[PDB]
């Protein structure tokens, strides 16, 4: 029972790309030819990835081989198809039309099998909706390794909604999907690296228009993406903070502005700042918005945006009293880049320059962002 | 650089 | 006498790109507005760069400012023109239509002036020909800092030719330009970083179709590229080896092969090698070329190239006796990538697998490469 | 890994 199969090279290159992003045994990939499919298994300390791709199975069997060596070779081969043949002397032959590679294999019995999940809840959502909630929350995870519980994305069902939420203490990001069926409340914290891997998977063109099944338990999360890709992940063992208290419940005024002109202007003005004072200042009035910054021993900068009801230059602030408030420009940019929207809204809770600011994008009612100001 | 009202943490 | 000028933003971005690649005083750029031009001066320990670009000079003057800050701001401005104005309080104003940046300036009297050259020889060549001889030699400079004299490109006039030559002891690269006029023999060793900078300059689209004047002395080299860009460089203080002895004077056989299929095949086969044995094996016969390699605890690989007189698959080896010889694949690739040619020729001095191999490209008679084999 | 006939150096 020796593996032998013919595979479309471009298909194998894509699967190996996912395997590379997962990672002595962790350096290997397990290849299993069975029932018309090649199953590729990859694992590290926190993730187990199993991918099935259709191939011509000429003989069923299993081998394991270096992930890096296999990937490096296959992505340099110009043949539209490759033959993979397990040979007697613990070697995998990779054959193109004019070239042949023989790779040392390692015992299949040394490669770990996947663990299992006893889900508390399971549900199906579209890959496109799941990609959105991860894209809207992955950037505001804490990188402070002491804040163990903030080092991932909180995925939780509450009422009929599936939320992703993240915070680092300076900003909060929330994005959700409505679930049709009744599902009990449950939550887990997905590690950053697992969020990055599952995002790459669902965004693949083969999967982005399909569905992903999600299974949650107290100690694991399992993704089944478009039937043929399974990702099992450990969780962060912590309790996510109750962030509902962080969300402003009322506003005294709001800024509405063309998202691109706002993002581009923040980026230009922020160039003058120094690491010790990463801050830009917004001076808001009905007639104009001034964006300014200073940098010690560097200089200063300002840009003026004038009131406009035209979509491409939109600026309005319907309040008689002006407001001056500051923000970390990187944190504002993170939000503005997360949602492809023509306009963005900033809601101010009170006249102070210290209260949290709520950010929403019109036409995107299932994304909420909160950013703390900085003194300027 | 004030934080969100995280208790504890701020 | 305060600087004030209007400049096309895209033009200033390009000049600042060159200034950035040069680099407390070294962190600054000197800007001099005079006689219809902006002169930008940049310097480090080994290089002095002066660039003149046409601008609208509204008021003549000079300032110095942080290279990084100026470059970072200007490359983010969408305005087709910028006004630069030196202000009273030692500040440079950069003004676009809706935005303004004020940068701290530093005293012009603290910025070093350029030294001078008393040339032993001076001559003019085309930028395109100079780019070629640097492109053909920059990759085989030694990075062994003990081999001080091999850490640059030997530029020398001998007879009526201007040669660039480089070696690291494993390979030799030689590329030359014919000079019309009589010029005395002279040579200098150009530092690697200076070669990289002058190559970027001559390859600029504004200069690539123009000429560069070259001035050599015992302790400096001066480039005047297309009138308006001057680069003054220190030299490596050493004596380049006499490499004429390294060039094979006869050959017993030669391989002629399509350059791309040879390069692509070497690259694929080399994937299996390990750092301790970076070697590929060529097995040459009239009928076929086999390219093979081995990697300890990784595997092996081989590709077969068959005899063909067709240009796109060309392979010929007009010798009854087969040859097996090995090379560092990186050193072969370096040569094959340096010259855009359909074919490449490998000349073998003798039957041994240890004698230097001469590489030439048809239609490129002013480029010579020599590579030592490795035992395989 | 033999060198070119550089004297000294090889």
């Amino acid at each position: 029972h020796m593996l032998k199969l013919i595979v479309e090279t471009k298909t194998l290159v894509q699967s190996l790309g996912f395997a590379r992003s997962v990672v002595p045994e962790y350096a290997n990939i397990k290849l299993s030819a069975k029932d018309g499919n090649l199953e590729l298994s990859s694992t590290n300390m926190d993730l187990y990835l199993s991918q099935k791709i259709a191939v011509q199975v000429l003989s069923e069997g299993e081998i394991t081989v270096s992930t890096q060596t296999l990937s490096d070779i296959v992505r340099k081969l110009p043949d539209s198809e490759l033959t993979l043949t397990e040979l007697d002397i613990m070697k995998l032959e990779i054959k193109g039309q004019n070239c042949q590679f023989n790779l040392f294999t390692l015992p299949v019995s040394s490669f770990p099998a996947m663990d299992s999940i006893k889900p508390e809840v399971s549900f199906k959502i579209s890959c496109a909706d799941f990609a959105k909630i991860i894209e809207s929350t992955k950037f505001s995870i804490s990188l402070d390794e002491t804040r163990y519980n903030l080092n991932g994305i909180y995925l939780h069902i509450k009422d009929k909604e599936f939320f992703a939420a993240s915070t680092d203490g300076h900003r909060l990001s929330i994005s959700w999907i409505t679930l049709e069926e009744k599902i009990k409340n449950f939550g887990v914290i997905l590690p950053q690296k697992s969020a990055e891997e599952i995002l790459k998977i669902v965004k693949d063109l083969k999967n982005i228009h399909e569905d992903i099944e999600i299974l949650l338990s107290s100690n694991k999360i399992k993704f089944i993406c478009n039937e043929n890709t399974i990702l099992l992940s450990k969780l962060i063992d912590g309790t996510f903070p109750d962030y509902s208290a962080f969300i402003p419940k009322s506003s005294i005024s709001k800024l509405v502005i063309n998202r691109k002109i706002f993002a581009d202007s923040i980026e230009r003005i922020a160039i003058i700042t120094v690491e010790k004072f990463r801050a830009i200042k917004l001076s808001l009035s009905r007639k104009t918005l001034e964006i300014s910054a200073v940098g010690e021993a560097r200089g200063n900068a300002k840009e003026i945006i004038t009131a406009s009801q035209d979509k491409e230059s939109f600026y309005e602030y319907n309040c008689d009293e002006s407001l001056v408030i500051g923000f970390n420009p990187q944190y504002l940019e993170d939000v503005l880049k997360a949602v492809k929207s023509n306009l963005v809204e900033l809601y101010f809770s009170d006249i102070s320059a210290s209260a949290p600011v709520l950010i929403k994008f019109p036409q995107n009612p299932k994304d909420i962002f909160v950013i703390m100001p900085v003194k300027v | 650089v004030p934080t969100l009202p995280l208790v504890p943490x701020g």
